């Protein structure tokens, strides 16, 4: 008759989310600037910070029997839709550099890191700042077809299954292309170089592997929406991996984004 | 037919996938206008109706099990279109704020939006954007896909911003727009308008909107939709009004289809659905398609593309070449499919296949209109419809209409019965003739002809002491504290309440705009903080205007209100309605009207409106509740507690205007001291407000509020000199009269805001309340402060009896307010005889509407001939359809109409407007503006009348010269004196009076001579000999 204690911790949870998380997201876009001094969205961040959202989501699903903890359950998964696909548009606003991207492997040339929460824009240019981040990308590519898994319904049209199918091609060469990172430095020294990091070589091997053969209409989809991944790439990044680990790159003995990897 | 329902699908799938869904855009989900040539316009009303088309093959393929994902892709393309739309419209939030505050063409939403990016692509200047038909459509569409099972919204921050646009919507009914061809009228001035289509969808979008969980299914009390349904109500008032009209200057319009039918389904009344219906059919149907309004010259030979506005004269060279629409035969094959007449199904698609185009894969293309070409514009004019027109899009190309391919694909699936009518009506907008228990759509329990509803009347009193008191006479009432758990309030505290539905802190958006709610609104049960609360009607508060102490006026507004809620309560409970006696109500010779009327409540009648008087409680116990669950989800459990009604524990003046005014010396402020009276009090007041600033210190204490005291204080002994001048002075204005000025233009009539003589400012377009308070009391009325109080007074009054007696009004075009106040005033002339007659500032506001009621009267009985000309001719009140008369007449008059040095000509009249265009009645009320004596007015309009007689049924005869009507009333005036100097020799010489007396009819009457005066102007012209009754000699 009443609530589930379950439920009852979930509101304690849900408090938290959205005292700390939710209540920063864009009405429009449902992007997550990264805090009030850097008020621009990062792929990677807005991924990562939205898992909270999905779980807690999920966490509701579990005893969606009353309006309220379906409603509330709705909110959250719609709100993981809401930036992911806020998300997408950033990415699929910039087609010309994931196009340019699949066959020159440059980083003037890569999809930004950073948007802007409100336009999903690019707030900085090609240049101005570090935007190579194939562990930005795959981070969104693995959660996408986890979410997808899971049952939220991101993609909406056959032409985003041929944009994220092209954003395969985006992150497959992540074994053979250096590449600035989780942490938007590249090397060591902060310098501007680019440098073949452990997080984006196992980063897009994941993401890699969870987008094969996986219908991005969920259950009620077609051939014409499975995204097909080659296992020469994804096993290519492994060979990179075991070469690489334990260390991140040829610059860092460790990183702790490591552990965002193994 | 032996093909299995995959490829009955498959053959529309392919059109869909390549006609409209391979256009949408991948970032915003927008359709764009322009298939090629890189145009980036995406108009919300085309992408609407795209996403309609990709939802609709998508509920035909929820038929089929393996879908190989199709159902999918064109469910998510219809929500990838609904959320551009609402991803463009939450990045103009800034532009929803100001819209609800202030509607202009200038705060609006944006209706054109980049189709790559969603940005603002077009200003107001370049554009026209305020159209309403795309925020309505799309609140209705969004009902009708989520109803569907289509996620549109994905968390309440966008639900706020749902609840924003309702708001931008309710306001409607008095915001002209450019509707839905972003024009506004067939003279491209750019001039907003109300348009019938625009106000009809906000009524289908409001209805369907109401009380709907924007999660659907996965939904709960903090994602429903909240509607104010006296917005709506007016919304509707203001479509029946300007029904079968699309607005003042189109007498039809194709945008109707859309309103009257799918999508929207508008009209409820099926009378007048079908006048509106043929006027299309009639005046609009053609084979290549439907005209979009008659002299229309869009894409049309005869415009030049560079313009963007129209000529006032360029309009009538747009007759009989206006661009026919082929996506109305599809609109009529939907209606045909919904309202199941098989016969109009084929016959619309009989008309369609040849005006049906195709791609290189056989697609059928839905061409977006159809020109008559420039060598072929001159044989089209003289017989129409016989002239080939070339398609505007035929495929082939690059360029697609989206919105008649995506119109095509609803048609034919619903013509083919792959989809049922109801699957694209989730939310039932076309409902049968079964109209009954639908809420806020006209069917009631009773249903759709029937009407006798029952009023809960609740009888409060103010105090114990009225209580028992007014209990001593036979009528039972209950103080606040008698209901206490309830809580009754005024309506300003539901506004307050109200304030915070909406609110995204987020977005920039700050709840329901303060406006009163009106008797529907405070009709319902509301539930606010776990208390339950039923606010009082609005007439009852003593806030907004002095009428409501008028015990009088209470008594009819608590009866037009019962009757008003009568004729416009279409929900499953029954209507609430508190009625409040206040001590003053009693006091005085009040008692035995306020007794009658809660004796009539009591008895179970008044006005002929069924109402049940009992205990609050009583009617409170199992009628539905509005939860305001708003006011707690935002966890304001703590709000200050609203105030809720707190229970209670003659001579003359001798002072005269000009006597002290011309007094020079200050010493009036003595002479303040010196006289006793409260109106000379109520001016000296005035002037110290003026004279010695704003809020200057008196006796009492600060000027501003010492006249606040009077004002309240001259009302309660009913002195009306002073509570006029306490209202005058003090710039009041009520909330009632800018809505009623409205009523008022809706229903064709013109509204002139100033008194006899002085600056008249005509109301043309509804206007805000702002704007009317600048009207009234600043630029009009300078004179005489009491002008602009005894100006609202009418409009109220006016207001009252517009919709009571609308008939009354008939042929009186412009209700002119000055020009009303002057048959009044000299109406108290009249009956003063030759003794000081009464003021109109000295008479109650009751006896202020009886005279008005008395001056209005169709046919004043027995009085003076030439007073009933004064009374008909001072309110300008013609015979019905004597507009029309002046037509004939022009048709007749090569040379026109000269009057009072007004002329009226033959052209460009006749070539401008049509003759059942509101236009011409104003032209002719211009020429006749020049006659000064209201009674010259009358036996001018009667002439005006009698040559139309003696046109209509004498056509051989026909006018050479100008019809200077001034001789012709001069010409039989003379005739009147000499058949009466020879009866008696009245010596008088040129005095109106005798002729004035005599009634038309009757041995010798003015028209008789009148008649005789145009005869032998008339005989004085050529006769032409006419073959409809060939002369027999
Ligand atoms: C063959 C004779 C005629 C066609 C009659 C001509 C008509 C007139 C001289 C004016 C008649 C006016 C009336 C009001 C009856």
């Amino acid at each position: 008759r009443s609530r589930s204690n379950s439920g009852v911790r979930l509101d304690g949870y849900a408090r938290l989310v959205q005292q700390t998380i939710l209540c920063h997201q864009n009405p429009v876009t449902g992007l997550l600037p990264a805090s009030y001094d850097q008020k621009d969205a990062w792929v990677r961040d807005n991924v990562y910070s939205i898992l909270a959202v999905w779980g807690l989501g999920l966490a509701y699903r579990k005893n969606a029997d009353r309006d309220e903890d379906k409603a509330k359950a709705y909110e959250l998964e719609q709100s993981v839709v809401k930036l992911m696909r806020g998300l997408l548009h950033c990415m699929i606003r910039q087609v010309d550099k994931v196009e340019s991207f699949k066959y020159s492997q440059s980083t003037k040339d890569s999809l930004h890191a950073k948007y802007n929460t409100k336009t999903c824009a690019t707030v900085v240019g090609d240049d101005q700042w570090g935007h190579l981040q194939l562990d930005a990308t795959s981070v969104y590519l693995l959660f996408l077809a986890q979410m997808t898994a899971s049952g939220l319904h991101i993609i909406h049209s056959l032409d985003e299954v041929n944009f994220i199918q092209n954003l395969v091609f985006y992150i497959e060469a992540a074994y053979k292309t250096a590449d600035f990172g989780i942490w938007e430095r590249g090397d060591k020294t902060n310098q501007g170089i680019s440098e073949l990091n452990a997080s984006s070589v196992g980063m897009a091997k994941a993401a890699l592997e969870a987008l094969d053969e996986l219908d991005l209409f969920g259950v009620k989809g077609g051939p014409q929406s499975v995204i097909h991944v080659l296992a020469d790439e994804v096993q290519h990044c492994q060979s990179i991996l075991n070469s690489l680990l334990p260390r991140a790159s040829t610059s860092k003995e460790v990183d702790a984004s490591l552990l965002s990897v193994v | 037919d032996n093909e299995t329902l995959w490829d009955k699908l498959d053959h529309y799938y392919r059109i869909v996938k390549s006609t409209l869904l391979l256009y949408q855009s991948p970032t915003t989900g927008l359709f764009p206008t322009k298939t090629c040539g890189g145009d980036q316009k995406a108009k919300i009303q085309d992408s609407l109706y795209c996403a309609a088309g990709a939802w609709a093959l998508a509920l035909a393929y929820r038929r089929i099990d393996d879908d190989k994902g199709r159902t999918h892709e064109l469910e998510h393309s219809a929500i990838k279109c609904m959320r551009g739309i609402l991803y463009c419209y939450m990045r103009q939030a800034d532009k929803v704020q100001q819209f609800k505050q202030d509607p202009r063409p200038t705060t609006c939403l944006h209706s054109v939006f980049n189709v790559h990016t969603g940005d603002e692509l077009l200003s107001y200047e370049e554009y026209g954007h305020l159209q309403i038909n795309a925020v309505s459509l799309y609140l209705l569409y969004l009902v009708e896909m989520i109803s569907s099972g289509l996620q549109i919204i994905y968390n309440t921050d966008e639900v706020s911003f749902i609840q924003n646009l309702v708001f931008c919507v309710e306001r409607v009914y008095r915001v002209p727009d450019f509707g839905v061809w972003e024009r506004g009228s067939k003279y491209n001035n750019g001039s907003t308008e109300l348009h019938s289509s625009s106000v009809g969808l906000a009524k289908a979008a409001l209805e369907a909107i109401n009380g709907f969980n924007l999660f659907g299914n996965q939904g709960c009390s903090w994602s429903v939709i909240f509607v104010d349904l006296d917005a709506h109500n007016r919304n509707r008032q203001t479509l029946c009004s300007l029904l079968p009209r699309e607005s003042r200057s189109h007498n039809t319009d194709a945008a109707l289809l859309p309103c009257i039918s799918y999508p929207a389904f508008a009209l409820d009344d099926e009378v007048l659905f079908s006048q509106t219906l043929d006027k299309v059919v009639r005046k609009l149907k053609g084979k290549y398609g439907f005209k979009r309004f008659l002299r229309d010259g869009y894409r049309t030979s005869l415009e030049d593309p560079n313009r963007c506005y129209y000529k006032p004269a360029e309009i009538k060279l747009f007759d009989g070449i206006e661009c026919e629409f082929p996506i109305f035969f599809l609109y009529m094959m939907i209606d045909g499919v919904f309202r199941g007449n098989p016969k109009q199904v084929q016959e619309y698609q009989d008309l369609l296949t040849p005006v049906l185009h195709h791609t290189t894969e056989g697609y059928p293309v839905v061409p977006k209109y159809y020109y008559v070409p420039a060598d072929f514009v001159e044989y089209e004019k003289n017989n129409p419809g016989s002239q080939k027109r070339f398609p505007s899009n035929c495929g082939r190309d690059g360029k697609l209409f989206l919105w008649g391919q995506a119109l095509y694909i609803i048609a034919k699936l619903l013509a083919d019965e792959l989809i049922s009518p109801k699957d694209i009506d989730p939310v039932q907008r076309y409902v049968p003739l079964k109209d009954q228990r639908n809420v806020s759509m006209r069917f009631s329990n009773q249903g759709p002809l029937e009407n006798d509803l029952v009023v809960h009347v609740a009888l409060i009193a103010e105090s114990q002491r009225l209580q028992v008191f007014l209990n001593t006479y036979g009528i039972q009432t209950q103080t606040p504290q008698q209901v206490e758990p309830i809580q009754i309030w005024p309506q300003q505290e539901l506004v307050k309440a109200y304030l915070q539905l909406g609110i995204n802190e987020k977005l920039g958006l700050s709840g329901r705009p303060d406006r009163p709610i009106g008797c529907l609104g405070t009709s319902k049960i509301y539930r606010i903080l776990g208390k339950t609360v039923v606010c009082y009607p609005i007439i009852f508060d003593l806030s907004d205007f002095y009428m409501s102490q008028d015990v009088f006026l209470l008594i009819d507004d608590i009866k037009n209100a019962l009757q008003f809620i009568k004729q416009y309560w279409k929900m499953h409970g029954r209507p609430l309605f508190l009625v409040l006696i206040r001590e003053d109500n009693i006091r005085g010779s009040r008692f035995n009207p306020i007794l009658d009327m809660l004796a009539a409540l009591k008895k179970g009648i008044i006005g002929g409106v069924k109402v049940h008087v009992d205990r609050l409680q009583t009617l409170i116990s199992g009628a539905v509740v509005e939860q305001l669950d708003f006011l707690r989800i935002s966890d304001t459990e703590e709000l200050p507690e609203f105030k809720s009604f707190e229970e209670l524990e003659g001579q003359q003046p001798d002072v005269n205007i000009s006597e002290w005014k011309d007094k020079p010396t200050h010493e009036i402020l003595q002479k303040l001291n010196d006289c006793s009276c409260l109106a000379s009090q109520a001016i000296l007041l005035g002037i110290l407000l003026k004279r010695e600033g704003p809020n200057f210190i008196t006796k009492e204490g600060t000027v501003s509020d010492h006249i606040e005291r009077v004002y309240r204080r001259a009302g309660s002994q009913k002195l009306w000199l002073a509570v006029r001048y306490g209202a005058a002075f003090t710039q009041k204005f009520s909330s009632s009269i800018a809505p009623h000025i409205t009523t008022f233009l809706v229903h064709g009539k013109q509204v002139t805001l100033g008194a006899f003589g002085h600056e008249e400012e005509v109301i043309s377009n509804p206007l805000s309340p702002r704007v009317i308070q600048n009207i009234i009391y600043y630029k009009c009325n300078t004179h005489d402060e009491r002008e602009a109080v005894i100006q609202q007074e009418l409009v109220i009054h006016i207001g009252w009896i517009i919709s009571n007696n609308p008939e009354l009004f008939s042929g009186m075009l412009k209700i002119r307010i000055g020009w009303i106040i002057h048959a009044m005033e000299y109406e108290l002339q009249i009956r003063g005889g030759d003794k000081p007659a009464l003021d109109l500032y000295q008479l109650s506001p009751s006896e202020v509407k009886q005279l008005l009621l008395d001056i209005l009267q169709p046919q004043q009985n027995g009085r003076c001939w030439l007073n009933r000309r004064q009374i008909d001719g001072s309110l300008n009140r013609t015979p019905t359809g004597f507009y029309d008369r002046v037509w004939q007449i022009l048709e007749r008059t090569p040379n026109g109409i000269i009057v009072a040095g007004k002329h009226l000509p033959q052209q460009p009249t006749l070539s401008d407007m049509t003759m059942y265009e509101m236009n011409f009645s104003l032209l002719v009320e211009d020429t006749l503006g020049n006659i000064d004596q209201p009674q010259y007015r009358q036996i001018v309009v009667e002439l005006l009348m009698v040559v139309s007689i003696v046109l209509e049924r004498n056509p051989e005869l026909e006018f050479q010269d100008k019809v200077d009507l001034d001789r012709l009333v001069k010409e039989a005036f003379n005739e009147f004196q000499k058949d009466q100097s020879r009866l008696k020799e009245i010596e008088k010489q040129d005095d109106m009076t005798s002729f004035y007396n005599t009634p038309p009819l009757g041995k010798r009457g003015t028209c008789s001579y009148l008649t005789k005066a145009v005869m032998n102007l008339l005989l004085e012209g050529e006769v032409k000999p006419n073959n409809d009754d060939p002369c027999l000699i």
